[PDB]
């Protein structure tokens, strides 16, 4: 009860007082994380079944 | 290296041979699920079924050498909708319920009820429905200060059914109030029923020896519906 | 984040009339199966009402059977219980409940000691 | 109409022979056979189509899967059967037409050939009787599931229906060919080589009637403890063929009407088998339904 | 008293909102609407693993992408080796209702638990050569719902009882507990580095906590129901949530935030299961519609869709090296697709 709604609120605003860069910031890394690793996704794009193990 | 492919082989036959051992032994035990409250005996039932921390209890009887597997669920919070999902496929599930409820935890078990009877993962499974506290209920309502209308008004109106079966030395106020309560219960199961599973009623007591057969009764019941319908014999 | 505001709560002389409104923000209203609950000073807390998507079916507990009535409004995503003739067994914190899954027949645990979606309640003395 | 002319003529051989060492209409028969035949040509093709289904599916396989595979195998046998007996005694007569080629017809009679496909047609119609027995005993034991077991019962399944007619069928060819050797094993001298045959057939026969009345019973406790008479008359009518408990109706010129009859719908058996418990089944057509779905989702 | 702390939680929301819609200039969707959609997955069906009796809830790869642990509702824990479907290793397991299984990332491990409240860690390089018992984790007052090895010697748990714990597998000892979950804690993701991790629970919530310090670094909302699912972004710096909402969910741990909602108008089942691929352009999502759905991840349209399940795809997960997806059900198949 009390107890609990203290500890709630000393979480809340432990978790207010924090960082946040800018959503752009964040889709652009997520954007450049997928494209820097394209090549070596093999589910993406599809390897010639010569080094395909399930063949 | 081939050698090694063969080691494969004859390591995978050797665990197959296993499985199929395992599988026959699986495929012959009946699977059931006992649910209840806390007020309504399902402990003694377990308790009279044997003598005759952990997150789940097991229960290992023989009736007529058709094995069954009990499963009862202690120390859980009273959040069942995620781990409910594992008994779906179990042969029945066994409800509990207090006859003798109210003076009332009956509409409670009510909704338990329904939310079992049309939960999504439990449709296929039939139910086997035991008013368990039927010595109680006797005393209960020859004492005059039961009053079922109270809780559930339509008691006034109801009157008791033609196919009833009273025991031998029984008050016919007895015999209607025991029969609309489970007649509360079966309007449930009769709604959404669609016939893909069915609900088994049964007037119990806290130490009746015939309940291993019952649940043996009803098993066989449940699993000749479920062979005639593959064959839609049904 | 899922949240139900419950207001309308009071003292009522008994006998009278009531109506509680139950703001529901954070979720799809019109897919939820939505519940009255209600605990009493010192026993457990009990359901009292459902009333389904489009509110079709609806249904009650014994107890308030031709005394209470329960109303949904999708368009400004808000359940109603008006309640008519109180006697003073209905004094209790009454809680809106919504079940824990979109268009689904069966709703597990809306009355459980410790479910989230459910609402801080309003207090109704009689 | 053709064999009493040849067995008119080896009684007129026999005579000749003894006189000289010893003394000093069809227009029914066209119709009834061109129905039977277009009954085992139409169940052929269903049985075909729903063995592949079968097969092929690979979601419903199960035990009862495979027995209905081997049922519709033996029904595929029996009506390959009587296609090779009704094209050979058509060949025998558009070679063998004129008179002097009768002899010719006399070597068949006498070769082995003629005898080891009689012999094939037996076993063949043994093998289907007691593949329906199968069926049967299979469903009996699924009721009364006592001692449930998971493929160990399979091999004694596969065994009786392939290898139980095997234990009466060549012994009695081999006692016939140690005994008559003539007429192609189709003539009968005495009656008890004709028995040591029939008798194992109807021992299948009474055995799944048995079978049919003790599942109609379960089933009709099924409706009174939940329109039931319609309900009990479609299963009453999806369980006969599967059984085959029309037999039952004449298993122990109105015997032509019989026979017609007889034929006609035992022909058929095979086309209905297969159309009630692979085509017109929920679980096949929601196989196919699924499967379709996929289909258009590829 | 309680009704000021009621009115200061509730302000201290509206400021966190308040600053998260500040840090939302545009949408994920409006940056990635200048790329180059993925097309048309297709996948086919290479393994059908089969064996199991009844209902898989747990599948993990193995760190070589080679071998995978199965667990089945039949008290059954199979290892499998999944280039030529060879079984290496059948456990038996004391409790039949497992709902959890993992793989070490050495190998020499397996860990399994469920409705027993225990998590079983089983040796798989005994001298003798069999699979023992070698410790048994107990004090969770929940049902086990995820494991994940951190090491040979460390492994977190997920319960029921609305905890996550961090256990030392030597002394069998709850070296930690995470607290602050209202609901059933469904599911747990581990970080790339290991010292932090996500859990969705059943108050339709996700939290990332630090392991080493033991607290709630951070909290997640925007799911309507329950959160089934779970998983990083191959980068460390995001999360997807499956829920019963129908609806998958990106998260980024910096912008503290949703970024991006999978949801069709068509799909009204929850998500059982959630995966990346290699790179985290693919998110791969199990269903109750007996189907699995590639998302194209950063646009939120459908690339694909795995079909060949009979039942509830409950299982989902992707090899180390990105060459294979493999998907259990309730119909008691594992199936390796490519």
């Amino acid at each position: 009860s009390i107890a609990q709604a203290r500890k709630l609120v000393e979480q809340l605003k432990m978790e207010a007082n924090i960082d946040r860069i800018k959503v752009s910031k964040a889709a652009a890394d997520l954007m450049a994380y997928c494209e820097a690793h394209a090549k070596e996704d093999p589910l993406l794009t599809p390897v010639p079944a010569s080094e395909n193990p399930f063949r | 290296q081939r050698n090694e492919e063969k080691a494969q082989r004859e390591a995978n036959k050797k665990i197959e041979k296993q499985l199929q051992k395992d599988k026959q032994v699986y495929r012959a035990t009946h699977r059931l699920l006992l649910l209840g409250a806390g007020e309504s005996g399902k402990n003694t039932i377990v308790k009279q079924m044997r003598i005759l921390t952990s997150g789940i209890f097991e229960t290992k009887f023989q009736v007529d050498k058709v094995n069954f597997h009990m499963f009862d669920v202690g120390a859980q919070r009273d959040e069942r909708r995620k781990w409910i999902q594992c008994f779906n496929d179990v042969t029945a599930i066994i409800f509990v319920v207090a006859s003798s409820s109210y003076n009332n935890r009956l509409q409670a078990a009510l909704k338990l009820f329904d939310s079992i009877w049309n939960n999504k993962w439990l449709r296929d499974t039939s139910v086997i429905l035991f008013l368990n506290k039927q010595d109680l209920l006797a005393e209960k309502v020859l004492a005059g200060k039961s009053k079922i209308e109270d809780y559930f008004p339509e008691f006034a109106r109801y009157t008791t059914p033609e196919d009833a079966t009273p025991e031998p030395g029984e008050d016919p106020r007895v015999t209607r109030a025991k029969y609309f309560i489970r007649d509360e219960f079966l309007r449930i199961s009769t709604a959404s029923g669609d016939g893909r599973h069915y609900c088994y009623p049964h007037f119990t007591c806290a130490v009746d020896t015939e309940n291993i057969r019952r649940v043996f009764n009803d098993c066989r019941d449940i699993i000749q519906r479920m062979h005639l319908r593959q064959y839609e014999l049904l | 984040q899922v949240q139900l505001q419950e207001s309308g709560g009071g003292l009522v002389q008994p006998g009278g009339s009531l109506r509680l409104s139950c703001a529901a923000s954070g979720f799809t209203f019109s897919n939820y199966k939505m519940n009255w609950v209600r605990q009493a000073p010192g026993k457990g807390l009990e359901w009292v009402s459902d009333i389904s998507q489009s509110g079709a079916s609806i249904s009650y507990t014994g107890s308030v059977k031709g005394r209470f009535t329960i109303s949904r409004d999708n368009a400004k995503n808000t359940l109603y219980l008006q309640m008519n003739s109180l006697k003073p067994e209905d004094t209790a914190v009454y809680y809106c409940a919504r079940c824990p899954a979109p268009f689904t027949r069966d709703c597990f645990d809306v009355t459980s000691t410790t479910y989230a979606y459910r609402g801080q309640g309003t207090q109704v003395t009689v | 109409s053709l064999w009493e002319t040849v067995q008119k003529w080896r009684e007129y051989r026999r005579q000749c022979q003894r006189s000289l060492t010893e003394d000093p209409p069809e227009e029914q028969l066209l119709f009834l056979y061109i129905i039977y035949t277009v009954g085992y040509a139409l169940s052929f093709s269903a049985l075909v189509i729903a063995s592949a289904i079968l097969l092929g599916f690979r979601h419903l396989h199960c035990t009862r899967n495979y027995i209905h595979l081997n049922l519709f195998a033996s029904f595929i046998l029996r009506a390959l059967s009587v296609f090779i007996k009704d094209a050979a005694l058509k060949w025998m007569y558009s070679t063998a037409a004129q008179q002097h080629q009768w002899d010719g017809l006399l070597s068949y009679q006498d070769s082995l050939s003629c005898r080891l496909v009689f012999l094939l047609m037996q076993y063949c119609v043994a093998a289907n009787y007691y593949w329906l027995l199968v069926e049967g005993v299979y469903l009996y034991t699924l009721l009364a599931f006592s001692v449930f077991s998971e493929q160990w019962i399979f091999r004694l399944y596969v065994s009786i229906g392939w290898g139980v007619p095997l234990l009466f069928v060549v012994p009695w060819g081999i006692v016939k060919y140690l005994y008559e050797d003539e007429g192609c094993w189709t003539r009968n001298s005495n009656m008890n080589y004709w028995l040591i045959i029939r008798l194992p057939i109807l021992f299948a026969i009474g055995v799944n009637f048995l079978i049919f009345v003790r599942v109609i019973c379960i089933v009709v406790s099924k409706l009174k403890a939940n329109d039931i008479k319609c309900r009990l008359a479609k299963s009453t009518l999806t369980l006969i063929p599967l059984l085959g408990t029309h037999e039952v109706i004449f298993a122990f010129t109105l015997r032509f009407i019989k026979l017609f009859t007889e034929l006609s719908f035992t022909s058929f058996q095979g086309l209905m088998v297969a159309i009630l418990y692979c085509f017109v089944n929920n679980e096949v057509q929601l196989e196919f339904r699924k499967s379709w779905e996929r289909w258009r989702l590829e | 008293e309680l009704d000021q702390l009621r009115q200061e939680a509730e302000q201290l929301k509206n400021q966190i909102r308040d600053a998260r819609k500040a840090c939302a200039d545009a949408t994920l969707s409006q940056i990635t609407n200048n790329i180059d959609p993925v097309g048309r997955i297709q996948m086919r069906t290479r393994r059908t693993l089969r064996g199991h009796l009844a209902k898989i809830y747990a599948m993990h790869w193995g760190t070589d992408s080679r071998l995978l642990v199965s667990a089945s509702q039949d008290g059954k824990l199979i290892i499998w080796d999944s280039y030529t479907t060879n079984k290496v290793h059948a456990i038996p397991l004391r409790s039949s209702w497992v709902m959890t299984c993992a793989y070490a990332p050495s190998g020499n491990y397996v860990a399994c638990g469920g409705l027993d409240n225990i998590c079983s860690i089983y040796n798989l390089k005994t001298r003798e050569g069999n699979v023992r018992v070698s410790r048994e984790l107990a004090g969770h007052t929940g049902y086990l719902s995820c494991c994940r090895f951190l090491d040979d010697n460390q492994i977190v748990t997920s319960s029921g009882d609305t905890t996550c714990a961090l256990w030392d597998i030597e002394t069998g000892q709850q070296t930690t507990t995470f607290t602050g979950h209202t609901g059933d804690v469904m599911s747990l993701s581990l970080a790339p580095d290991t010292r932090l991790f996500v859990s969705g629970a059943c108050d339709a919530s996700a939290k990332l906590w630090d392991v080493r310090e033991g607290m709630c670094r951070q909290t997640f909302t925007g799911h309507e129901s329950d959160i089934n699912a779970i998983c990083f972004f191959p980068n460390g710096n995001a999360f997807a949530t499956g829920s019963d909402d129908a609806t998958c969910r990106l998260f980024d741990l910096r912008a503290d935030q949703e970024l991006m909602t999978y949801s069709h108008d068509n799909i009204i089942c929850g998500i059982t299961s959630v995966s990346f691929s290699k790179s985290g352009r693919l998110l791969l999502a199990g269903y109750d519609d007996f189907n699995c759905n590639v998302w194209d991840a950063l646009k939120a349209d459908r690339a694909g869709v795995l079909a060949g399940h009979d039942n509830r795809v409950s299982c989902l997960g992707v090899t180390d090296d990105g060459m294979a997806v493999a998907t259990g059900s309730w119909d008691s198949f594992l199936k390796i697709w490519n």
